[PDB]
């Protein structure tokens, strides 16, 4: 079901954005077809369609526009396996390469600091990131979109009053509905701490658009 | 191009008192407006030589700009300029476009003396008066070739050897057909280079052998080149 | 002898920024599908684009200006060329 | 492009770039660029690891830039920052190289005054036959002939 | 014709906006960076006075 | 640290247009062929991210920029250095000398350098010789070869 | 050369401008200022100068697009539950007291 | 910032007329060129270019649209510099001389009577100056020009009282947007002098157009 929301909602960098590098691949290590060593092992035949079936299943959940190319077995785990995957990503020409540990039901492991690149935000995580932006940006700070920002620096030394309250739940709600159509606020609830008197917390509820 | 030849026939308004026009020849003394690389490439030769003569390149580079019946001068080679008894008289040579030949060989073309007079006088003007610059028809030598040859399967032999002569002719005499083509000015046919340009015709297989006879020197071996004197310009023979 | 005048329209923001989006979408469109205002990869590649069309203005100013170095460089008697490149020496013999 | 279109049409566009490095070139400038730049000194990881992934040489990644359509949209996204980044330098690029061609024409059209010959009048020899009816004829200077 | 003050921390773009607000077809960026000579869209510091035309 | 290469390729292009009175140069042409500079001043937030690193990436921008360095001579900056002289000549009719197969290329360019910077008087005085000065023939003697 | 000036000088101008506006009640600041170039110390050497649980000053400050304001409204006092920590309720007090 | 005023809001004569005749330059003192003097007394080449930038900076404040054609020295000051400069008018064929006093940073100062002509008012001045030359014009005293001018005299003699102090502030706010359309009107405050109960004093502020 998340890949179904993040289809309808989009794919985006995650905020703050962060990076990442995967750890170096041993090359020199992986010269054996896993195929062809299983069956020099004299495993069981319907085993290796099984041990192929977990390793894509476990790439797929991985990344699942990966397409398994080949695989090979580390020379110094002669029966906890360590296996380096090649794969496709789609239809493209680009291959990548990452390390797994396979257990004979067999079950593979991925490594886990093997990503190279940014993280990103999927679906429900992408809007609701798209909000927590909107209300850290006041206008006038993004280049060239001078309009963008929620603007709550506006009401800070104002004295709290049933007045401000409003006036702070009004605001939030006009810009939502202005600067982003994939969210629709429910509820909002403005209160003033009780162990700091100068502090006011402000409570913001929303939905998906069409999640009903 | 020019106007072609009966263009003009009756005058833009109408006269009762005029019959039919003659217009037997083509029009004169047209020129169209200077292109963008012409531009560049008449002003970089203007600041190179400043419209005197003191070097070989500016006699070469003056003359073919002022009379268009040239098409390529030549000045002596640089054996000469260590000469220490020095030289009277600086000579060039001059090969003029076959259209413009006083002539009936096109391959052989000659100017009217009336005419190197002109260039002479003409060129003089701006030199120092303490040169003389003379320009000579050239002394055409022939060159003998006679190579032996394996034509493509299914063509001719004496049909692939007419044909053979046409290209050589135009590349190594490109006076003659038109002067359209920049080449060599007949300073010096290379053993190699002429093999390969024998070899490219689609007609011709492979070459076999090849020689090259000058008109009074004895045959060279394989891979002489012919040499020219100062005056000399060197033309294909069969 | 300035470019501004032809080419301020190729220069805008907005401009660029299209360009940029199209190459992400093309390279990139199955995994980042997010471009709008609130993108933080948006953001960081929109403060490029500006920068972008910053250094582009500064290559549409006039020919005659981008070739004058400082005032402390500039040498007596010369201009964007120097004088004895003038007609009277270059044209003369 | 359509600034190409304006601008060939104004400069004499010329063989020789001011500019000439290609994206291979600036890709290889990065990969040498942030070889420098540490990501953490624990391991022995720089930038230049992060900018091309594993077994990726600046020439894998050129053609991937040139060809857009053999990654179909599942390059990384940081990847496609880079490509997205070299293709806003191109109009300055292309401006900049724009200078040689214009620089030439100050110094030979407003230094020293050179323009472009016009062109020259051709002339022709007509021959007139006049109609039986006329025994002499006066065509005034400044008959106007039609060649077509 | 409009003229504006340069404030701390201010943009071209924010400045236009501003210098833009009483003309009646506003101004760009880049147009106001021409008016006024810019050396580059940055070239201008607190204290100083732009000017925007039509 | 993901923000400084494009940083610096802004700076690069910013630097190289500036360079442009100093590329086109008939004459005092300088030791470098492409425009660098370091993006960030003193006593800023970037340059205190970046102190550790830069000698280096300075250093690195100093090699692929200049013709002649401490590593000695750069082989594409003197390619380069040597388009842009043909380049000029031809403004004048003429065109640069063949490479030197056993010459010395720091005198190498100086004869190139020399040839263009002094063209005005070179051809002026093409044919004129005076008492303890090197004479135009000399010069055009030296530059060709 | 532009003329240094204290910040206080024009902060007694708003609270005097704002007593008749909004009331001795409401606190002074968050508003622009006039006739000033720029603060001669950037915002980021000031994260020292506020404390919720002690002694802190009153930031004068520059926004993008809301030119230089004051930032700020607490007094000297540094008593956590002491109940003259802002200059609007001391001076509210006050004008009750005259 | 005036220049960019003065171009705004035009230039102009001042008000009164004023005339000035520049002094007589002693031509007969002035042969020798600066630059040959300098280098002749084994002044350093640089700073002959440092000399050369003052002169055109004291030159550019003294009148922009200058451009320096020669430069000569006085005869009777060989080392208090007097200088002769000579300058032509932006593209004109008009060339004109001024003298000049150089001293060896070198700075470069003008002799103080040395402009011919009529007094100008640029910017706000001409703005401030149109303004006060409408109050003191009764309509009917121009030619041709029979409406133009405020006509305060029609108030004199009558009695000091609100009605008057009603309608002298309306007038001026009428004949001012009526003929001074660069200036805008901001205040008028008409009060009766104590020391003079007779005479009545206004106090009028105005503001550019287009100044905020």
């Amino acid at each position: 079901t998340n890949k179904i929301l993040a289809d309808i909602y989009g794919r985006g960098w995650a905020f703050p954005p962060q990076f990442f590098i995967g750890e170096r691949i041993p090359y020199e290590d992986y010269s054996s077809d896993l195929n062809k060593y299983l069956s020099e092992k004299k495993i069981e035949a319907e085993q290796i369609v099984k041990i192929q079936a977990c390793i894509k299943e476990s790439v797929m959940c991985y990344d699942f526009h990966a397409k398994i190319t080949s695989t090979q077995v580390s020379k110094q785990t002669n029966l906890p396996l360590n296996i380096l995957v090649t794969y496709t990503l789609g239809d493209s020409e680009i291959s990548q390469k990452i390390q797994g540990v396979l257990r004979v039901p067999p079950q593979f492991s991925i490594k886990d600091n093997s990503r190279t690149g940014i993280a990103i935000a999927e679906g429900t995580q992408n809007v609701l990131q798209s909000i927590n932006i909107l209300f850290l940006t006041e206008p006038g700070e993004r280049i060239m979109r001078e309009d963008y920002g929620c603007g709550l620096n506006d009401y800070l030394f104002a004295n709290i009053s049933d007045e401000l309250m409003t006036d702070i739940q009004t605001h939030i709600e006009e810009r939502v509905l202005r600067y982003e159509p994939r969210a629709e606020i429910t509820s909002i609830q403005v209160n003033q701490r009780t162990n700091l008197p100068s502090t006011l917390h402000v409570q913001v509820t929303y939905a998906l658009r069409g999640s009903d | 191009n020019g106007l072609p030849a009966d263009s003009i026939t009756q005058p833009v308004n109408a006269l009762v008192a005029i019959d039919s026009i003659n217009q037997p020849w083509v029009s004169w003394n047209g020129r169209p407006e200077e292109t963008e690389q012409a531009f560049l490439t008449r002003v970089s030769a203007r600041l190179s030589h400043r419209n005197r003569v003191l070097s070989w390149d500016n006699i070469v580079t003056l003359l073919k700009e002022q009379f268009v019946s040239l098409f390529d001068v030549k000045y002596p080679s640089a054996s000469e300029l260590t000469k220490i008894p020095a030289q009277k008289e600086q000579q060039l040579i001059a090969i003029p476009d076959s259209r413009y030949k006083d002539n009936d060989d096109a391959l052989r073309p000659i100017l009217n003396p009336a005419r190197l007079a002109e260039m002479v006088d003409w060129i003089s003007q701006l030199s120092s008066p303490w040169t003389t610059l003379k320009i000579n028809n050239p002394t055409y030598v022939d060159v003998l070739i006679s190579y032996q040859l394996v034509f493509v399967t299914g063509i001719n032999p004496d049909y692939g050897r007419h044909q053979l002569q046409q290209e050589l002719s135009r590349k190594y005499m490109p006076w003659a057909e038109d002067s359209a083509i920049g080449v060599t000015t007949g300073n010096r046919i290379d053993y190699y280079p002429l093999l390969a340009t024998i070899q490219q015709s689609p007609l011709v297989e492979r070459v076999t052998n090849l020689t090259l006879k000058k008109s009074s020197q004895t045959a060279g071996a394989v891979g002489d080149s012919v040499e020219a004197a100062d005056n000399e310009v060197l033309i294909l023979v069969w | 002898d300035a470019l501004f005048p032809i080419v301020k329209d190729d220069i805008a923001f907005e401009t660029l920024l299209t360009q940029a989006k199209t190459v992400i979408e093309q390279q990139s469109g199955q995994l980042w599908s997010n471009t709008e205002e609130n993108d933080p990869g948006i953001t960081l590649l929109e403060a490029c684009c500006y920068g972008a069309s910053d250094l582009a203005y500064r290559h549409s100013l006039p020919l005659r200006d981008l070739l004058t170095p400082e005032k402390q460089e500039q040498t007596l008697g010369d201009g964007i060329f120097p004088q004895e490149f003038g007609p009277q020496q270059m044209l003369t013999c | 492009a359509e600034l190409d279109n304006k601008l060939s049409a104004i400069v004499p566009d010329t063989v020789f770039k001011l500019d000439e490095r290609s994206t291979l070139d600036i890709l290889n400038w990065l990969k040498a660029y942030a070889e420098k730049i540490p990501f953490d000194q624990d391991k022995n990881q720089f930038w230049d690891s992060f900018y091309f992934i594993q077994e990726n040489t600046p020439e894998e990644l050129e053609d991937i830039y040139q060809h857009a359509n053999k990654a179909d949209g599942l390059l990384p996204p940081h990847q496609a920052f880079v490509f997205a980044f070299l293709k806003l330098l191109e109009t300055s690029n292309r401006l900049l190289n724009t200078f040689p061609a214009r620089h030439r024409d100050l110094y030979y059209r407003e230094l020293l005054g050179l323009s472009p010959r016009k062109a020259q009048a051709d002339s022709v020899a007509l021959g007139i036959t006049l109609n039986t009816d006329n025994a002499e004829y006066l065509i005034p200077k400044g008959t106007l002939f039609d060649a077509g | 014709v409009t003229t504006v003050s340069v404030t701390d921390m201010l943009t071209l773009p924010l400045i236009a906006l501003g210098a833009g607000a009483s003309l009646a077809s506003g101004i760009d960026y880049l147009s106001l960076a021409w008016q006024n000579d810019l050396d580059n869209l940055d070239d201008f510091t607190p204290g100083q006075t732009l000017q925007a035309q039509e | 640290q993901f923000m400084l290469p494009f940083e610096q390729m802004l700076a690069n292009g910013c630097a190289e247009l500036a360079l442009l009175p100093k590329l086109l140069a008939f004459k005092q042409r300088g030791n470098t062929v492409y425009g660098t500079q370091w993006p960030f001043k003193a006593n800023t937030v970037g340059q205190q991210v970046h102190q550790e690193i830069m000698p280096d990436l300075i250093k690195q921008l100093n090699n692929d920029s200049q013709i002649n360095s401490d590593d000695g001579i750069h082989s594409q900056n003197y390619t380069k250095e040597l388009s842009i002289l043909n380049y000029l000549l031809e403004y004048f009719g003429t065109h640069r000398a063949a490479r030197p197969l056993t010459l010395d290329s720091l005198d190498f360019l100086s004869t190139q350098r020399g040839y263009l910077a002094q063209q005005p008087e070179l051809t002026y005085q093409r044919n004129n010789i005076r008492i303890d000065k090197v004479s135009a023939l000399q010069k055009r003697i030296a530059a060709r070869l | 050369n532009p003329i240094v000036l204290s910040p206080t000088a024009a902060v007694a101008a708003v609270i005097q401008r704002n007593d008749n506006q909004q009331g001795v009640w409401t606190a002074p600041a968050n508003i622009a200022l006039s006739k000033v170039i720029s603060p001669v110390r950037a915002y980021i050497e000031a994260n020292a100068l506020f404390n919720p649980d002690g002694t802190s000053l009153n930031l004068v400050r520059s926004f993008p697009g809301k030119g230089i304001r004051i930032w700020g409204c607490r007094t000297l006092e540094n008593t956590h539950d002491s109940p003259w920590s802002y200059i609007q309720t001391r001076r509210l007090v006050s004008y009750i007291e005259a």
